[PDB]
């Protein structure tokens, strides 16, 4: 007896390993990623996080890709030297285990992931999807 | 940070303009204290209507020419670096990409012979510069990555000495003007430019008190 | 000769005695600005001396209650005049 | 309006001294509140425009 | 721990760059106090957008050449030392493996005539180097131990003078830059290198103030 | 053991809201304790090895 868990927490592809995708997060209020690898990685890979804005030509198509700022809570000490949020899949993540994470403050209507420079040839072996939460409208 | 107290035009107190030294690459800030001239003119202080102009009194025209290119987002961009340096004599060309002035959102694989490729950062749409140097001659190469729809405008090829668009501020409570004075990495040591500042005051009723001064920027290496 | 000076003033006294360090010329109004004064105000000095009396009636007070970029401490009051002689 | 737009209230405004951050010159208060709103059935409701 | 207070760019107070004495082998620390330049520029202090560049003004190119080997885990690796000292004149080769600059996670025994054997420590995979000394001249021999699976990439043959990858820092409360300066054991005494530093402060709204300086590193033996 | 090794206790565990570094939206707690130990006369013990 499993439910149509699709509605009420749907999910979309955000990085299929070869090209990114913007996923709309306006209709929902809370969201997060679920990383997953398909083959063993060779070094720590880092992805950048991007947020879009409604394009002036049409409010149902994302505009250009701005980069989401970084928010420390209290414990954060590393601060990532840039003030621009980013994830980093650590080395030794066997490809039968997922990893979850999300940004503490959304902004805009869309959200996107792309591999940061240096780790663009390992990201071809990873998959990143986004699942939202309750629908505001 | 430079600081110049302007003369109050009372008929009281080598060259005419004051001296500003600069170094190729820096971006500094200047402060001017119009207090001595604006305080007696008791009104509503200064108004943000200052106007700048830059003229060259010694140029030594650039040896190597600048250039411009275009590419769509995510797509790599290849180009040449040899047809920009017409050399008068016959000699070798030691192309170089200054690390301190590399790109800001990509990577450049400088080939062996005036060839290079530019991989733009993932999901990036804007303009991006990097300053090559042929045989010591410095010139910039501007690349504009387009967001795959149509196009972006063609940026204006920053001058050797410039004042940015809007980073000025004027404090009407202490009669002090601030602005930023940036020097391209393509400035040539020894050259001299001249910046004239036209600052406008205002009376209680809404008329103007203009004031003009000048400054002599001397591009010196090693500060 | 004929030098011009802009200098901060640190008020002194319950009658407001200002001591200038250069003896304004003769009759040119020395001008005080900043320090919460809404508008610059002029005063005639006494010939040869450098002591002024600040009018207790203040023209304006542009206070800035509540601010966490400067703790709205104060902008200090300055004065501007010309000193020395003519010929 | 009693069915087109709802306004949710959680806590009225609160004010608190910030001990720490007050550097013996600058006594500092912080203030806060929480609230929100949303649009329910936006069929009830029309906008007349030029 | 060197300490330089940089010029304040105020039009006020032999060679251009300040000096830094370094000894082959050391790894020292440097402090730079940008306070006099960035404190009047009331902003958000410094940012971790500094860049370094190392250029040589005198090299005296090395005599011996380096070499790169490869091997898997646990398997003993063998190599020679005679094809690395190009001698224009005829002379004997007093091979020597310095006990100070030996390998880190292994052990090597020097042969009598240009021979050596690197038996890596059990259960160890990575990259391991050691510095030999052919007739006073110094080089390096880099070996990588592979986890027997596929292969390992190529290490970059550490330079005579380097600034480590990520050990810089900055404290915006006191406007101080800290970085590390390490010298290879193969740097030749008497040479001089030049280190350039591009530091970028920031105003209240996110714009930039750039600042460039230089330092002359002179590789001298005995401090 | 009652005389071959002594345990020294000075101040037990304690918890306290660290006023300062804590704002009207985030609390910072601080805990601690202070204790030590030494040996008595080590001719009172013994050890077995292989």
């Amino acid at each position: 007896m499993n439910f149509n868990v699709g509605v009420d927490f749907p999910s979309f592809i955000a990085w299929d390993g070869e090209e990114s995708f913007p996923v709309k997060v306006d209709g929902f209020n809370q969201f997060g990623f679920t990383f997953k690898t398909i083959a063993a990685l060779t070094a720590a890979t880092t992805f950048n996080i991007f947020y879009h804005e409604p394009s002036d030509a049409d409010p149902c198509v994302p505009g250009p890709a701005i980069r989401v700022p970084e928010v420390p809570f209290c414990d954060t000490v590393l601060l990532s030297e840039d003030g621009l949020a980013a994830v980093t899949l650590p080395e030794t993540v066997t490809p039968d285990s997922f990893c979850a994470g999300t940004v503490p403050c959304m902004n805009g209507q869309w959200i996107s992931i792309a591999p940061a420079t240096g780790s663009e040839t390992n990201a071809a072996n990873v998959q990143i999807t986004v699942t939202m939460k309750g629908a505001t409208r | 940070m430079y600081f110049f107290s302007v003369d109050p035009r009372n008929g009281a107190s080598s060259c005419c303009c004051e001296s500003i030294s600069a170094r190729p690459g820096e971006v500094n800030g200047v402060m001017v204290s119009y207090a001595a001239w604006s305080a007696p003119l008791r009104g509503h202080g200064l108004t943000n209507k200052t106007t700048f102009e830059i003229d060259g009194v010694s140029v030594t025209p650039p040896k190597v020419s600048n250039a411009f290119g275009r590419t769509k987002v995510g797509v790599v961009f290849e180009g040449t670096l040899s047809d920009l340096f017409p050399n008068p004599e016959g000699e070798q060309v030691e192309y170089e990409i200054s690390e301190l002035n590399g790109p800001s959102n990509g990577v450049v694989e400088l080939g062996a012979n005036g060839a290079f490729t530019y991989t733009p950062g993932a999901l990036f749409t804007g303009v991006d510069r990097f300053w090559f140097s042929i045989n010591g001659n410095i010139g910039e190469y501007v690349i504009s990555v387009d967001p795959t729809t149509s196009e972006l405008p063609q940026p204006p090829f920053t001058t050797p000495v410039y004042v940015p668009a809007a980073r000025r501020s004027v404090d009407p409570r202490t009669h002090v003007l601030k602005f930023v004075l940036g020097v391209s990495p393509a400035a040539i040591p020894g050259d001299v430019y001249r910046l004239t500042v036209r600052q406008v005051a205002i009376d209680c009723d809404g008329n103007e008190f203009v004031h003009i001064s000048c400054y002599d920027i001397s591009i010196g290496s090693c500060g | 000769p004929e030098k011009t000076i802009v200098e901060p003033i640190r008020l002194k006294g319950r009658r407001g005695k200002i001591i200038l360090s250069a003896t304004p010329i003769a009759g040119r109004p020395v001008v005080f600005y900043g320090g919460g004064l809404g508008s610059p105000l002029e005063l005639i000095p006494r010939p040869g001396s450098n002591v002024l009396f600040f009018p207790y009636g203040s023209p304006d007070r542009f206070q800035t209650w509540g601010d966490c970029h400067t703790c709205d401490v104060e902008s200090q009051l300055m004065a501007t005049y010309v000193t020395g002689r003519r010929c | 309006w009693k069915t087109a737009f709802y306004a949710v209230e959680k806590r009225p405004m609160f004010f608190e001294q910030y001990e720490g951050g007050s550097s013996a010159w600058c006594v500092k208060y912080q203030f806060g509140a929480e609230d929100g709103g949303f649009v329910g059935c936006c069929e009830h409701g029309r906008i007349l425009q030029i």
